[PDB]
RNA sequence: GAAACAUCUCAGUAUCGGGAGGAACAGAAAACGCAACGUGAUGUCGUUAGUAACCGCGAGUGAACGCGAUACAGCCCAAAC
RNA sequence: ACUCGUACGGUCACUGAAUCCUGCCCAGUGCAGGUAUCUGAACACCUCGUACAAGAGGACGAAGGACCUGUCAACGGCGGG
RNA sequence: GCUUUACUGCAGGCUGUCGCUGAGGACUCUCACUCCGGGAGGAGGACACCGAUAGCCGGGCA
């Protein structure tokens, strides 16, 4: 047959792409020798186009301007220190370690100094629970228990731009509107609405898969789809 | 059918008349050392291989007798043609 | 719309031009590939075997 | 008696032994960060180089170069090709690792011309190789009655036409008797059947 | 082509990548093995021969040594000291 | 590539606004989990064999399979008497 | 052209084994190798990656 639309993904063409040109910035942390020293001032609250979520403009203590990943609350005028000993304040960024247990975080870093990789939506937040000298178990928003190293740096709070999924899209225009700003090939045509020439499922006289949707972990891409390998479907049992 | 384990038959080796004990012929193991197992793991590449590509052919729906006449004088054996035979067993 | 006479009316790009190492019309000028030589894609003439019969 | 050089055979005959295996694990934690071709002031084992053909002399060349090791990098048929045309994984190429490194050496030293190469080792991703390279152009080889053959207008790219003792061997020329029917004088003139 | 077809065949052909010359390549035996008390670098030509050998042992594929010719030409390193 | 992205994410599918609802079936097929036991290739190892080798047998045994369980808004099924 | 539990194969995935590969049937380590860190240094670690081979799945493709 042809090659199926997840196969045309990788490729990384035009339609596939993200538009990187028209996004602002890469939410990283502010990579300190160590102490303390370092504070800023917020100066405004902007709009980023990659998350849907806001950011904070912020500018330090040596004068660096730098936009940095907002949590809930945090406006202009505000101050928020970044290192070691820093104010357990909503806001402030420091490592693990020095996050007292039982608080909301958020742009919690996998390997530490990375800048922060999980917990970065609207309004979620990664709950840190348990303390040792080796490990820091940190609840993600998956409700996975992640064990990582308490030298990992992470911003206190929950990510702003919370209940967004909670208002529906209502129109067709307003999600065009929003996947122009991803890297998303959107209208999603169904396979079973395909020729056989195209997809797995496509053919047939009347619209239905032609095998059944639940495809082995082993199989090749361009046989890959519908249920990946799925423990279980439906929602009853 | 039934057929007799010790009989008087001719023996074309002794060139005289002698019992003869009937015994069913026992498949020898292959040794794998033979030229058409050389051929196989010469000719045999990527893609199919021909006649090693090849899976065993079905059966007939009865076999002949595969039979050894053993002399009881001389011990040599000797073959025979074999008939048609549903089940061939021995008497005594 | 038809793909035929009425299709023809949009065809006003310039893209074969003039070449400046061969002379031919075929310097694709948004390329900036030559389809006959292949100036701008290779140092050495563009020469096929399959630009004459096989014994030839 | 022995000469020195007889030391350094009898240390590569077995390069996973002794003070040799130490410096190598040592030596390949630089050459694994260094290029693809470099340039070396002295061969890593003067017995091979003399042996065949350097001479610590004005325009002699030695350089160092790293090939990935295995079978072919070869891309899967996107047109209809028979069973046993159909393969990409067990097919290997017709010249061997050190054919590639003497070619890619000629390449980044357009004047020279490749005398000869020899093995210096390999970990478990790629192989190493030393090109001994000579300048055809310095009257310090011009006038040299050993190395001045490879002067002529007809030693032009030898390495690139299989003239190497490495392209010679790959080529099936070794034996002159049985087995080499359709090896000599060419491969090309026995119609490919080598 | 095999009166289908997969090994096989078309064929190492078409086509593609790299490269030299006026010609290229080969080349002075870790050869041959008419087994000899014999030959004596290498190409090429004639023959050996559709022979040996290969092969769904099907269709097909297919040398060499030797011989007769052409032309002839034999040398340099590494190491020992 | 997704990705200046991180589960309020984005990938893969199905159904097709709202409203009222969405029964029964895990035997077959699919996917996934488990598995005492059975089955399960090569390397190494042991026995025979061969002054060596081919080769024959054994021992151990991965994924997988057998077997067990989960799953139908998974393929689908919902009759005869 | 297309389908599949048609024939034969080919990619791909999973898995064992050999090489890279090191010190002291379950375990410790650090020196190769991998990743994070601008750096100091940190995580991991003879595994993973890669090369090779074997078994299973394999209309994704021929
Ligand atoms: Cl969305
Ligand atoms: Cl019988
Ligand atoms: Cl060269
Ligand atoms: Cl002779
Ligand atoms: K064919
Ligand atoms: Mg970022
Ligand atoms: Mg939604
Ligand atoms: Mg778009
Ligand atoms: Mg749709
Ligand atoms: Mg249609
Ligand atoms: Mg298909
Ligand atoms: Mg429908
Ligand atoms: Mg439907
Ligand atoms: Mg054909
Ligand atoms: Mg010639
Ligand atoms: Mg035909
Ligand atoms: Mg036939
Ligand atoms: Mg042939
Ligand atoms: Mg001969
Ligand atoms: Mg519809
Ligand atoms: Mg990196
Ligand atoms: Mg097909
Ligand atoms: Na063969
Ligand atoms: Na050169
Ligand atoms: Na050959
Ligand atoms: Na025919
Ligand atoms: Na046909
Ligand atoms: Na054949
Ligand atoms: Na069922
Ligand atoms: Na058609
Ligand atoms: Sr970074
Ligand atoms: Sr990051
Ligand atoms: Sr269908
Ligand atoms: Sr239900
Ligand atoms: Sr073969
Ligand atoms: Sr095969
Ligand atoms: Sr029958
Ligand atoms: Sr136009
Ligand atoms: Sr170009
Ligand atoms: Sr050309
Ligand atoms: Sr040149
Ligand atoms: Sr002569
Ligand atoms: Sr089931």
């Amino acid at each position: 047959g042809r090659r199926i639309q997840g196969q045309r993904r990788g490729r990384g063409t035009s339609t596939f792409r993200a538009p990187s040109h028209r996004y602002k910035a890469d939410l990283e942390h502010r990579k300190v020798e160590d102490g303390d020293v370092i504070a800023g001032t917020v100066v405004d609250i902007e709009h980023d186009p990659a998350r849907s979520a806001p950011v904070a403009a912020v500018e330090f203590e040596d004068g660096d301007r730098r936009l940095i990943l907002a949590p809930e609350g945090v406006g202009v005028g505000d101050e928020l220190q970044v290192g070691v000993s820093a104010e357990i304040a909503p806001g402030n960024t420091l490592p693990l370690a020095e996050i007292p247990e039982g608080v909301p975080v958020c742009n919690v870093e996998s390997s530490p100094g990375d800048g922060g990789k999980f917990a970065r939506a609207s309004g979620v937040n990664a709950q840190l629970l348990t303390h040792d000298r080796n490990v820091a178990v940190v609840k993600l928003p998956s409700g996975e228990m992640k064990r990582l190293d308490p030298q990992c740096r992470a911003t206190i709070g929950v990510v702003a731009g919370g209940g967004r999924t909670d208002k529906p899209f209502v129109k067709a225009g307003n999600k065009h509107h929003k996947m122009k700003a991803r890297g998303t090939k959107w209208p999603n045509v169904r396979g079973v609405a395909m020729n056989a020439v195209d997809h797995p499922f496509g053919g047939g006289g009347r619209q239905h898969p032609g095998k059944p949707k639940s495809i082995s972990r082993n199989a090749p891409p361009g046989r890959k789809v519908g249920d990946i390998a799925s423990k279980r479907t439906g929602r009853g049992g | 059918m039934q057929m007799p384990r010790r009989f008087n038959t001719y023996c074309p080796h002794c060139n005289e008349h002698q019992e003869h004990e009937v015994e069913k012929v026992r498949s020898g193991r292959q040794t794998g050392m033979k030229w058409i197992d050389r051929q196989r793991e010469r000719n045999s590449g990527i893609g199919n291989d021909g006649k090693f590509s090849k899976v065993p052919g079905g059966d007939k729906p009865t076999k002949k007798t595969d039979l050894k006449y053993r002399c009881g004088e001389c011990g040599k054996a000797h073959l025979r043609e074999g008939w048609r035979a549903g089940r061939l067993e021995f008497q005594e | 719309t038809g793909a035929g006479t009425p299709s023809q009316g949009k065809k006003n790009t310039t893209t074969h031009t003039k070449c400046r190492r061969c002379g031919e019309k075929s310097y694709h000028t948004k390329k900036k590939v030559c389809s006959s030589c292949g100036f701008g894609k290779s140092a050495k003439r563009r020469d096929y075997e399959w630009q004459s019969k096989a014994g030839e | 008696a022995r000469s020195a050089y007889s030391y350094i055979r009898d240390a590569w005959k077995n390069p996973g032994d002794g003070q040799l295996a130490e410096l190598q694990w040592q030596r390949q934690q630089e050459w694994r960060n260094e290029g693809a071709v470099e340039r070396i002031e002295r061969p890593t084992r003067l017995d091979k180089a003399r042996s065949q053909g350097y001479k610590a002399k004005q325009g002699v060349i030695v350089a160092r170069v790293s090939v990935r090791k295995g079978s072919a990098r070869k891309r899967r048929h996107k047109a209809g090709r028979r069973s046993k045309r159909q393969g990409v994984t067990r097919i290997t190429r017709r010249k061997d690792i050190q054919r590639v490194a003497e070619e890619r050496a000629s390449r980044t030293f357009p004047n020279l011309r490749v005398l000869n190469s020899y093995s210096v080792g390999q970990d478990g991703r790629q192989k190493w190789h030393e090109v001994i390279l000579i300048d055809p152009n310095h009257p310090a080889i011009q006038n040299d009655d050993d190395l001045s053959w490879i002067c002529a207008d007809d030693q032009a790219d030898r390495v690139f036409r299989g003239l190497t003792g490495a392209g010679r061997r790959n080529r099936g020329l070794s034996g002159k008797g049985k087995g080499s029917e359709k090896t000599r004088p060419s491969l090309r003139s026995n119609g490919g059947k080598g």
